[PDB]
């Protein structure tokens, strides 16, 4: 699903893909692509070039390069969302959540959940931690 | 094959060069005498540049050798234009041309 | 060979059958169990016989058949065979051997028989039927036709075609497959349609479109209308000019509006176009060619240069027709959807001669 | 001769009428090339003389009439008609000043104003025949006519027709009333729908309708008229009607930019009084579902509830309500003639009123028209769904995508021939790299970009004709597929027309429907059985019969497909197995079914060794002359094949905890495919040595891949289990200390092809059983 | 991902007004009512008095008529039928402790509005386009039958004598096998998709700001439902008036050449639909407890049930 990123990144995507565009046709070569992302700051080295070119003849058109881009900000973000997950549920931010006031955040949500489920979420889990709880809510 | 036929003198000093607009009110015709164009029902004087080969090869080499306000008549031949295939549509392969063309102004 | 089949052919002309017992006064009695009768095939005239065979070679002893409910060791009529509901076989009455199959399962009269043979009829239509013997009337005399042609076919002249039994005979076929008015109310019209969708359609399937096809071919040979025509003589000579006209009118009558009869010329469409200057009927061909390409659009782009130049050279060669500018009109679009191919085929050759 | 002596000919009138109906129909839909050919033979000026030289006969005003908008007013006429079902307006603040109401309750006039919707411009090109020629050439515009000076003579002609009707002359110009109206409503109507009119003009045509009624001589609807020109008045009213709709949603668009700019700060400016209130925490989380725990679909259908547990201050939430009822009382509903729909409504019935008529085109458009306007606001709803709304700085590209949709819609009508062919693919590639295909997924979908590529796809197949064409759109469907979730559902639904024509190199017809499954619980759940089993039944064919093209390429000949058949178990593949785990819905019906042809496996296990087989593969593999002699080695395929038929059956093994429970049925299934393959024709496979790369690289398609390992090591991880220390350490030593080390070799081409083997299929299932 | 939704004033503003559109119009468009429906039919039908001609009405529906009879194979889906099929459908709807006399007004309005469409041909389109279907159990012929409950509503009796002899001067089959087509494609309850929805069902809200619109996937189970009663309430209201003439031709077309007898036809749906319903009592034969969604299922096959019996012992209240 490529709509994980926003709107001014495809911005600065196209925007850095027409520059190191070869003909206007947005067919770019296999280096200019490492040299596009150096252009962004990003610096992956050549195993992260080459498996991603295998994934998809030499000539990268313009949605086959953004379907690896969705990839490669779709696991950097998906690992640092859940401790901000966390960050709501403590009143301090550290991971010192109190048990009580848990089974109100968590019936109020939106998900619809019910009292059953919230007391299944806590019976199978004094307050918890955060690195316990990204356990138990990944599984 | 560029064969012009003066139809009316002009200034007779006055001559386009090149990289120069002229505008042509012309008018063309075949050897039988059908007229497959005109300007003055488009009302539109016609208007090109000399030199970079928009019109085909017998209209522009008919058009610096004409002075300005003449009225000359065309002949191009069918090797300078149209030669083999012709236009689709409109003009038949190996077709002979007659023109009649005035420079209006623009050298 | 008598078979079966689906329900394809249990509509067509073919399966259709007629009983003909062997008195000869009050046949349309009742037929009650335990009567003896004769088969007969309608199209073809044949006697069934288990083979079907002539009527001149059909005996009572060879051919003779029955309607029994179930072997046990056994004016008007009273009304004993229902309809639907009968369930009965037939056998020999000579030999009593159940005809019984062996998708085309093949119809065998065996001794052993089967617990499949118990087979209910069904009545057939009043304008259908009427459609049917009129084929084997006009087939009967159109091979007769056919072959008396041919009798001649090489041998130039220094028995008699039927001349004027054929003439009479096509006439009646095109008053037959005359289209409704359209000054008609639109409820009737509209009914009065399917009926001759049938109509062709059983004509077309059951020979009738190559027969007729076939006696074009053996007669369009002779484009001298009296010369070579004199391989007969000066007797069918005076007609000649008569037969090949009524003969396209009926075709043209065949395939006007129906879709599926217009694909059956997609494989001689080239023996059309041929035949267009040919003198005689070009009013003739022309309307044959203008019903087929409005009804079935594969027959457009199966079209290539060597055929459209030729319709401008018979409008070269043939005044200023105007049915001819419907046909042009008819090769641009098919169904709202252009050909590109024949929109520059048409311009790049009629229009810039300006002549 | 004189061409009005036509009149009295009778014979070359309807020679150079049939000429007319030639020259309508070779410049038909579009054909640009030869439309410009036309235009020598009839020129410009004696074709705009002809619109008014009133001596001309009847049958030939009504062909120069519609030659005239067939080559020039007919290629830019159904391509602005498309775009006018659906809006697009940007946020211009000329958009943000539009009310329904001219301030001054009065209704406004229609079609008379500013709208903002986005159109594409014409592009004409004016003719011209001493240009050189050319060379594939790009295109041909439609050729040009000065349209400014057209409009004031046909206002003209229209405007003295209305004024002579009335004198009720016996001699009306073209020999009828018929022809004197029916070849100058057909040009002014196409000459409104083109836009090129301005309002003023309108203003005056409102005027020669029923000056009565538009005011700020008689009208034209009290004119006793003939049943077809009542049609073309259907058709002129029938653009006007949409101008109020058009008119009524860029009022819409305007108002919802000026209140949900004022909707936000209200939002902030509460949640920032939420985030200073410590006066409550079990009623705060009620208040706090709201601002970032629930989405924000969901916030604004929370938001707006308020009609008859709401955030939102009365101040706000009344001008809704006002505007409200400023837009039923714009419809027809009074909500308790000087009306457009008080006009219409008159004037249809009493048309009904006045015989019986028999036309049934006109007795479709009078009713149409007239349902229009009684549910008006039902006419308002059915719009709605193709009512989008953009950026003002996307317009500078949006525009420029719209004319790259056009050219498609322009093909969907021409049967496909080798050049616009080239025009497809050019379009397409011009597409797919515009950059707001992407951020608006909504809105591509909207517009029926995904339906119109399906039909071009439709006409192709019925041989394949252009298969070059017919790739390049499934990659363009694949490629729309992974844009949204939301246009993958729309896609899943024209899956039995793909599975129907699953009938090479390239992409294919059916990786689209394999896209349109993947990586879905919803659609997977949903999928039918019918749509299962045709699958299947393709499968059913490749085990007895070749490849056709394989033996033409002069390849040996093998009696199954080891090519073609792995083209449906990628599909399957994906059809039971999502999110790492597998369903059970679809696992428990297709394992029934796939025993019901036992032919559909690979037939030396329907039989000799399965290690055997493979190989049976290196043999024929290795050897040239037993090998396919260039892309496609038969060797390579069997392996590939057999490849994809273990890990498809790996990926339909119940899980681990439903076998936990004494599910009868799911243990039914677990015996079968234990019962189907023999566990130590695995280990054989497990353990065959490869050639390793080094100082020489050796073959990838002709030779031994770790991916064909791969799916082994999966199905017995997934059926078979291990569970004891000594056949953990049996296959252990045999199969991968061999492989490992040589891995361990190369710290290179296969080492990259086996790296990643070994770190997503061995190495978990020893960590599977490390204690 | 439910913790880290974004907040609206953080969007920009275009796709705000988006998601606008899509509630202002779900929240108050759509709720929205209006009667319409009632002062359209009677300037169609009072126009014909102006200073033998067909009615402004009366054109209408012979046009519809004269779209039915063409031989096509398919029937083409048109927007416009449909949204003139509930119109005068909806105009005996108004009238579809009391005193004696207050009701037999109340009734008495209903024959007026039912004599209004059917002496104008109302009864014979109906009858037209259900031969006209050939079995395609579309989006028409369920707008087509709530058209022809609205006429038959009550038990009208001359309709019924409106619609016997069209059925005995064309002797057209066709209509029979279109309704023996209609009823064999009626579902019932089963025990496979109701899994597939259950689940389904286990899935509340998706992923990236979407939302799981539960009118989509809808009821997945039986939603053949409303439909396949409705034609069996109008099989129901052919012989309400116990007109033994129709008792003698549901189950006998004598006058054509091949009968149907829906009457078995009618008996072999409810066979098929006994097994789907006893079935359905095997599977919770042994849970204790029924939940919400089991109950909604069960709700909806005994409401077809007894729209059947009520339809089957219409074929036999008359002796």
């Amino acid at each position: 699903m490529a709509d994980q990123l926003t709107e001014e990144q495809i911005a600065e995507f196209k925007e850095a893909f027409s520059l190191f565009d070869k003909d206007g046709d947005g067919t770019i070569t296999t280096k200019a692509l490492g040299t596009v992302m150096r252009s962004l700051g990003q610096n992956p080295t050549e195993a992260e070039l080459q498996d991603m070119i295998n994934e998809v003849n030499g000539t990268i058109d313009f949605p086959a390069f953004l379907t690896m881009m969705a990839r490669k900000m779709k696991d950097t973000d998906s690992e640092e969302e859940i401790r901000e997950a966390f960050r709501v549920f403590d009143k301090d931010g550290n991971g010192y959540i109190s048990a009580a006031a848990l089974r109100h955040v968590m019936t109020n949500l939106g998900e619809k959940l019910t009292d059953e489920e919230v007391d299944e979420m806590i019976r199978e889990a004094g307050q918890v931690n955060y690195e316990a709880f990204v356990q138990m809510m990944t599984a | 094959g560029v064969e012009i036929e003066t139809i009316s003198p002009g200034d007779g000093r006055t001559f386009p060069k090149k990289g120069q607009t002229c505008v042509v009110h012309y008018t063309g015709m075949l050897q039988n005498g059908k007229k497959f164009d005109s300007s003055r029902d488009r009302n539109k004087p016609f208007k090109f540049r000399i030199g970079k080969q928009e019109v085909i090869k017998g209209f522009e080499e008919g058009a610096a050798q004409m002075s300005l306000g003449q009225r000359a008549k065309l002949t191009c031949t069918p090797d300078v234009a149209y030669g083999a295939t012709g236009h689709p549509g409109v003009i038949p392969p190996n077709a002979t041309l007659i023109f009649d063309v005035e420079l209006l102004n623009l050298e | 060979l008598v078979y079966y089949e689906g329900g394809a052919v249990c509509t067509h002309a073919r399966s259709l059958w007629r009983l003909e017992p062997l008195r000869i006064s009050w046949s349309g009695s009742h037929l009650r169990w335990g009567q003896p009768l004769r088969i007969r095939h309608v199209t073809t005239g044949r006697y069934l016989a288990l083979v079907v065979v002539d009527a001149c070679k059909a005996h009572t002893k060879a051919t003779s058949f029955c309607f029994r409910v179930s072997k046990e060791k056994l004016g008007m009529g009273p009304p004993e065979i229902k309809y639907g509901e009968s369930l009965c076989f037939v056998q020999h009455v000579a030999s009593g051997l159940w005809l019984t199959y062996a998708l085309k399962k093949k119809a065998i009269l065996h001794q052993e028989g089967h617990m499949d043979d118990a087979l209910f009829l069904t009545r057939c239509q009043q304008e259908e039927s009427q459609a049917a013997r009129m084929i084997h009337s006009t087939a009967g005399l159109y091979n007769q036709f056919i072959k008396g042609l041919d009798s001649f076919s090489g041998k130039p002249r220094g028995p008699a075609l039927p001349i004027e039994a054929v003439i009479l005979s096509l006439q009646d076929l095109i008053g037959y497959f005359e289209p409704p008015s359209e000054e008609l109310q639109h409820e009737e019209k509209q009914s009065k349609l399917r009926s001759l969708r049938n109509r062709q359609s059983l004509f077309q399937e059951e020979g009738m479109l190559s027969l007729v096809l076939n006696c074009i071919d053996r007669l369009n040979v002779y484009t001298t209308a009296a010369h070579f025509a004199e391989y007969a003589g000066e007797e069918a000579a005076e007609s000649w000019k008569e037969i090949v006209n009524l003969l396209y009118e009926l075709l043209a009558s065949l395939i006007r509006g129906n879709r599926a009869n217009c694909a059956l010329f997609s494989t001689n469409l080239d023996w059309v176009v041929s035949k267009l200057d040919r003198l005689e009927a070009s009013s003739g061909i022309l309307e044959v060619l203008y019903c087929v390409l409005i009804e079935s659009p594969e027959v457009l782009n199966i079209i290539q240069e060597n055929h459209i130049k030729s319709i401008i050279s018979l409008l070269d060669k043939h005044g200023r027709n105007h049915k001819v500018l419907d046909v042009l009109c008819s090769l641009c679009v098919c169904n709202g959807v252009a050909v590109r191919s024949n929109q520059d085929l048409i311009t790049e050759n009629l229009l810039p001669g300006r002549e | 001769m004189d061409i009005l002596e036509l009149s009295e000919r009778l014979d070359l009138q309807r020679f150079h009428s049939h000429t007319l109906r030639l020259y309508r129909a070779v410049c038909a839909l579009g054909n640009n090339r030869v439309a410009h050919a036309l235009c020598s033979h009839v020129d410009q000026a004696q074709l705009l003389h002809a619109l008014e030289d009133a001596h001309l006969p009847g049958p030939l005003r009504a062909g120069y009439y519609d030659l005239l908008i067939s080559i020039h007013l007919e290629s830019a006429c159904r391509s602005r008609r498309s775009m006018l079902s659906e809006y697009i307006v940007p946020l211009t603040p000329e958009t943000r000043a539009i009310t329904l109401f001219p301030p001054g309750r009065r209704h406004g006039l229609p079609g008379v104003g500013v709208t903002t919707s986005l159109r594409p411009p014409h592009h004409f090109s004016p003719p011209c025949f001493v240009a050189a020629l050319p060379a594939e050439a790009p295109a041909r515009l439609s050729p040009a006519i000065p349209l400014e000076a057209l409009r004031d003579k046909a206002l003209r002609m229209l405007g003295e027709a209305v004024r002579d009707g009335g004198q009720h002359a016996r001699d009306p110009v073209g020999g009828s009333v018929e022809f004197q109206f029916v070849p100058v409503l057909k040009l002014v109507s196409t000459l409104l729908v083109m836009g090129i009119f301005g309002d003023e003009d309108v203003k005056q045509i409102l005027k020669m309708i029923e000056p009565e009624v538009f005011t700020e001589e008689e009208g034209l609807l009290q004119m006793k008229l003939p049943e077809s020109v009542k049609l073309q008045m259907c058709n002129l009213l029938e653009y006007f009607c949409d101008q109020e709709l058009q008119h009524r949603v860029e009022s819409l668009a305007a108002f919802a930019e000026r209140y949900v700019d004022k909707l936000q700060a209200n939002q902030r400016s509460r949640y920032a009084l939420l985030m200073r209130a410590f006066t409550m925490s079990a009623a705060e989380t009620a208040r706090r579902t709201r601002e970032f725990r629930s989405p924000p679909q969901e916030q604004i259908n929370m938001l707006l509830h308020f009609k008859d547990d709401c955030p939102l201050p009365e101040d706000i939430r009344q001008d809704l309500q006002d505007f409200h009822q400023d837009l039923l009382a714009h419809c027809g509903i009074q909500l308790e003639p000087q009306s457009l729909q008080e006009l219409v409504s008159h004037m249809v019935v009493r048309w009904a009123q006045e015989d019986y008529v028999q036309s049934p085109e006109l007795v479709r458009a009078m009713f149409s028209l007239l349902h229009r306007q009684y549910d008006g606001l039902g006419e308002l709803l059915r719009a709605l769904p193709r009512a989008y709304t953009i950026s003002p700085s996307s317009v500078e590209d949006t525009m420029s995508l719209l004319e790259c949709l056009g050219q498609i819609r322009s093909l969907l009508i021409v049967q496909m021939g080798p050049q616009e062919e080239n025009l497809m693919i050019q379009s397409i590639g011009n597409i797919m790299n515009n950059k707001v295909f992407y951020q608006h997924p909504n809105l591509m979908r909207a517009l029926g970009m995904h339906e119109t590529v399906m039909e071009v796809m439709v006409n192709v197949l019925g041989e394949i004709r252009f298969p070059k064409m017919v790739t390049s759109c499934c990659r363009f469907l694949c490629y729309f597929c992974r844009i949204s979730r939301q246009n993958q559902r729309s896609m899943f639904d024209h899956l039995s027309y793909l599975l129907e024509n699953s009938g090479m190199q390239g992409s294919t017809p059916l990786d689209v429907a394999a896209a349109s499954v993947i990586d879905n619980n919803e659609l997977a759940l949903a999928l039918q059985e019918q749509d299962l089993e045709k699958v299947v039944s393709y499968l059913a064919g490749c085990g007895l019969q070749s490849c056709p093209m394989l033996l033409a390429k002069g390849y040996p000949d093998i009696g199954w497909n080891p090519c073609g058949g792995e083209r449906y178990l990628d599909f399957l593949r994906f059809a039971v197995f999502v999110n790492g785990e597998s369903v059970e819905e679809n696992a428990n019906v297709v394992v029934r079914l796939l025993i019901r042809k036992p032919e559909c496996f690979g037939p030396a296990l329907r039989g000799s060794g399965l290690l055997a087989a493979i190989e049976e593969a290196i043999r024929i593999s290795e050897d040239p002359a037993r090998d396919g002699p260039n892309r496609v080695h038969l060797g390579h395929a069997i392996m590939s094949f057999y490849a994809a038929l273990i890990d498809l059956l790996g990926r339909c093994a119940p899980e681990m905890h439903l076998i936990q429970a004494g599910k009868g049925e799911a243990l039914r299934i677990r015996a079968i495919l234990r019962s189907l393959v023999p566990l130590d024709d695995l280990v054989g496979i497990i353990s065959l040595p490869l050639q390793i790369p080094t100082l020489v690289q050796p073959k990838m398609s002709a030779s031994f891949v770790p991916d064909h390992k791969a799916s082994m090591v999966l199905f017995l991880d997934r059926v078979y289990g291990i569970e004891n220390q000594d056949f953990l350490l049996h296959v252990l030593d045999v199969g991968f200390l061999p492989d490992m080390r040589a891995a361990a070799s190369l710290d290179t081409e296969m080492a990259l092809a086996l790296n990643r083997y070994l770190c997503l299929a061995v190495l978990p299932l020893i960590t599977k059983c490390a204690p | 991902a439910c913790f880290r939704m974004t907040p609206l004033y953080n969007l920009p503003t275009h796709r705000a007004c988006n998601m606008f559109l899509e509630s202002y119009k779900a929240a108050w468009i759509l709720t929205e009512d209006h009667s319409f429906e009632d002062r359209m039919i009677d300037d169609l039908s009072k126009a014909g008095e102006q200073e033998k001609k067909p009615d402004p009405l009366h054109q209408l529906v012979l046009h519809f008529s004269r779209t039915a009879l063409t031989e096509k194979s398919k029937l083409d889906e048109d927007y416009l039928y449909m949204a003139y099929a509930d119109i005068m459908a909806k105009s005996c709807h108004l009238e579809e402790e009391v005193s004696f006399e207050e009701k037999e007004m109340e009734k008495q309005r209903l024959l007026y509005q039912q004599s209004r469409l059917h002496t104008r041909g109302a009864a014979e389109m109906v009858l037209q386009m259900i031969s006209a279907c050939k079995g395609e159990t579309g989006a028409m012929v369920s707008s087509t039958l709530k058209l022809g409950i609205s006429i038959l509503n009550g038990g009208n009796a001359e309709v019924q004598q409106k619609m016997l002899d069209y059925l005995k001067d064309k002797k057209e089959v066709g209509f029979f096998q279109s309704i023996q087509a209609l009823m064999q494609t009626c579902s019932v309850l089963d025990l496979n998709a109701f899994e597939r929805q259950n689940k389904a069902e286990g899935l509340g809200m998706v992923n990236e700001d979407g939302t799981v619109i539960n009118r989509q996937n809808g009821e997945k189970v039986m939603a053949d439902d409303e439909f396949t009663q409705d034609l069996f309430r109008f099989l129901q209201l052919l012989c309400e008036g116990h007109n033994n003439d129709f008792q003698n031709y549901l189950r006998t077309q004598t006058g054509n050449t091949t009968t149907i007898n829906i009457i078995i036809c009618t008996v072999d749906y409810l066979l098929r639909l006994q097994e789907s319903i006893s079935d359905f009592y095997w599977y919770y034969s042994g849970k204790d407890v029924i939940e919400e969604q089991g109950k909604r299922n069960f709700s909806k096959a005994m409401s077809v049930a007894k729209q059947v019996f009520n339809s089957l012992t219409e074929y036999i209240q008359g002796p």
